[PDB]
């Protein structure tokens, strides 16, 4: 039965309570129809509202629960959003408890995942501040978590990639590509890849930041996993917002970009003529 | 029981 | 599936608790091991996660899997690993610890031999719940296995830190201590005693006035352990101040929690 | 102006029917909402019909659009299946023309991206003896685009993965672990992994094929790329399903 | 009302014709074409793969970008890679070239000078239509410089060879071939010439019959070039038959098709 589970989400007994909600975690996982399930039998109203529980207990495990709803596609992430469910995320993202701070980011970034119109909600929610004073955590832990994070947002719009840069990410992300620590290394060029992946103006604005000194340096590295990513992300910031010559941090972005070279073709076509038009304007 | 973990490809 | 569980449903059981251990074999048969082993040596974080990933899950097979592990000589390097002010690498290693101290008796033994105590210990005292997590985690699989590693436990200091997370206003690092704690109690009445002498039933009295039901189903599954010790352990409890508690809870409304009482005020008996 | 183009693609003037085709291609590739107005107006059949035609200009620039089309959500993709399109892309699988051969794998590689459902209509459309095939193929970027197009369909559900397997893939993929081709590597453990990443099942068929061998070997390697593949193959296989 | 739309029209020409130019050259600035460069010898097919994305990015800008791709020496490396027997490294190397080629006609050259056109050359009888489709563009791009470089490409012998795909029953072949040979035809009469003795006309006479209207556009376009010419050529362009199809299109159905005959007939005479 799933509504005795709903049901039990307002039950004062916190033994009964917590059974439904790792039960529930575990329906969410599976897939988006068991997601889907979930979603139809009302539960999100309750789940919510559990999220500003001074019991961390309980907190924790709707946390895990709400990330893995949010693992669904983006209609399914679109009724977490609905629900009511970034403006406590975003509080909880300045917690001084590890614990819960990464379930939150989890949960965040998995809303993060989707398309832009999520994207877009989490900005409005006011995420990026906290996002960004989160870079500069020494725990390499945290840091991860808000990378994943601030990564997913980056992979949205232009807007969006102009939202993480107005909230000042990008001195933070530099400062990280002199760290002689790999799995840091990999996930600030990720992000910055993502970044790089947008507009002219973004793009002017990783240069203005300073990016290049650092990924040029790592060309001569012998490691083949940091060339790689810095490949990636210079490959990104000399593509002139040209987005057929970009790749944001995902599976099939490479294979899409071989796709597209023998189509700009006819996409070339006209970008010569305005090429020799206006010199003959000189 | 509660513990997580996730990796990324290309 | 191990939660949903004349003879058939004994073999059952098995094919769930050991699925995937072949495939875990083959790897170590071809040799895995010593490289990976190689690899928990170096400067590179990213190298490190990666085989330490390997590692951890190749320590979630069986016992023989685990040792495995162990024969190839893991243990050294990850024990250096406790040690590391990288949370990153922290949670890796214990990740794979706690897989490899999941094992029998003989594995949890070889952790101990390695000297993983010391450092899991003093991380228990940590103000980063995600780290107090971890730690719980290594040494409550520990603490799961026999008298003698239960007593190494003890030896190395760590009923202490865990009497006084009883206090702790977070109910998840409650439900954390209360489970290692509750493996410690396990064990003989020596022991038990040890917990006693440690000044947790003071504390786990105080819980059985608590209106959280998850609460209470956790201290009563605590002092239950300790009230199958010896009359010497029973006494203690009953000076404590328990009997009153549990038999205010007689009639709680919650059935599970009433088994539970009930069950006590059994053991209770002498 | 929608529908217009939409009869274009029944015009039998074929510059005035190129010149639809080109621009709906373009309007496919702006997103979910652009690709579901292009459905809605009703070309999925017209587009379907031009994979029949013998007219490689246009059949080109029809599999660009359709490869957009399937990049959307599953349920736009299932539009493109229910539409039976995948016979006829299926069958373009085993040309000898490598420009339409790569432009067919790249929309099956977008169909199989999608659920589990999406996967298995592309299996059941009898994909994958041809996939397979072309794994033996000398031409590095047939076999790039194969083990994508493949990846995608090992990415389901353990009787995906099954399928797979079944169709005979593991032999060709484990000799590819001794390519030097770094690239050739990388793309052979990439579909691999997902196949690891199945059942008991399905991982004890990849070890019965002899890729632990290999993947040990591998460890060794200097290189930091090839060992974080290596080790993400490893990791799978000792998950134990 | 002139300068507001003349404005707003100029300002789009810049972003379409040289939107992103600046962003590449801070890279370049940065210093990252010299250990691009170095990257082009490595024997590991994946750490090439990714540093031809970055050149090609880079050289996808203005000729000032492409330029520095040049002095940086990338090109012999790439003239390397054209005999490889590796189809997924000679695409990645000819998209490279391609980029490189699209510059002036300084860049063109530069192409020419390392020795690229013959193995362009040799490619284009390849059974390999994805191949063919690569060399045939970087060709056409080396083929819409200055007269100096359209005979490169005539001296390299590629005129026989792109003659013969206008027989190609594929009508993707078919628009290849003829856009090169097009931009070879825009140039001088000596060129001009050397497509005739090539025995073009002869073909572009009897894709003038085809039923395929987007062939007839393109057999257009290119006669068209011819027909630009001087007079000697406009006369075997008349002896091959020409005007009796030009005479017969000037009423056809789709009016993109009339009007490109009307303008060939009207340079013919
Ligand atoms: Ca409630
Ligand atoms: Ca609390
Ligand atoms: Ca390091
Ligand atoms: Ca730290
Ligand atoms: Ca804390
Ligand atoms: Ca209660
Ligand atoms: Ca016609
Ligand atoms: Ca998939
Ligand atoms: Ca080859
Ligand atoms: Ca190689
Ligand atoms: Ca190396
Ligand atoms: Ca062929
Ligand atoms: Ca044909």
């Amino acid at each position: 039965e799933l509504p005795q589970m709903v049901q039990q989400l307002n039950s004062p007994d916190q033994q009964e309570l917590q059974s439904a909600l790792r039960k529930l975690s575990q329906i969410a996982s599976g897939g988006n129809e068991q997601i889907q399930a979930v979603i139809d039998a009302g539960a999100l109203p309750a789940l919510v509202q559990l999220l500003s529980s001074p019991n961390e207990q309980i907190l924790q495990e709707a946390l895990w629960a709400l990330s893995n709803i949010a693992s669904g596609g983006n209609e399914q992430i679109q009724a977490v959003i609905d629900a009511g469910a970034l403006p406590a995320l975003v509080q909880l993202l300045s917690s001084p408890n590890e614990q819960i701070l990464q379930e939150a980011l989890w949960a965040l970034s998995n809303i993060a995942s989707g398309g832009n119109e999520q994207i877009q909600a989490v900005i409005d929610a006011g995420a990026l501040p906290a996002l960004v004073q989160l870079l500069s955590s020494p725990n390499e832990q945290i840091l991860q978590e808000a990378l994943w994070a601030l990564s997913n947002i980056a992979s949205g719009g232009n807007e969006q990639i102009q939202a993480v840069i107005d909230a000042g990410a990008l001195p933070a992300l530099v400062q990280l590509l002199s760290s002689p620590n790999e799995q840091i290394l990999q996930e600030a060029l990720w992000a910055l890849s993502n970044i790089a992946s947008g507009g002219n103006e973004q793009i002017q604005a990783v240069i203005d930041a300073g990016a290049l000194p650092a990924l040029v340096q790592l060309l001569s590295s012998p490691n083949e996993q940091i060339l790689q990513e810095a490949l990636w992300a210079l490959s990104n910031i000399a593509s002139g917002g040209n987005e057929q010559k970009q790749a944001v941090k995902e599976a099939g972005a490479l294979e899409k970009l071989e796709q597209l070279q023998s189509h700009e073709n006819e996409k070339i076509q006209k970008e010569a003529q305005e090429a020799l038009e206006k010199l003959q304007s000189h | 029981r509660r513990r997580r973990r996730r990796r990324r490809r290309r």
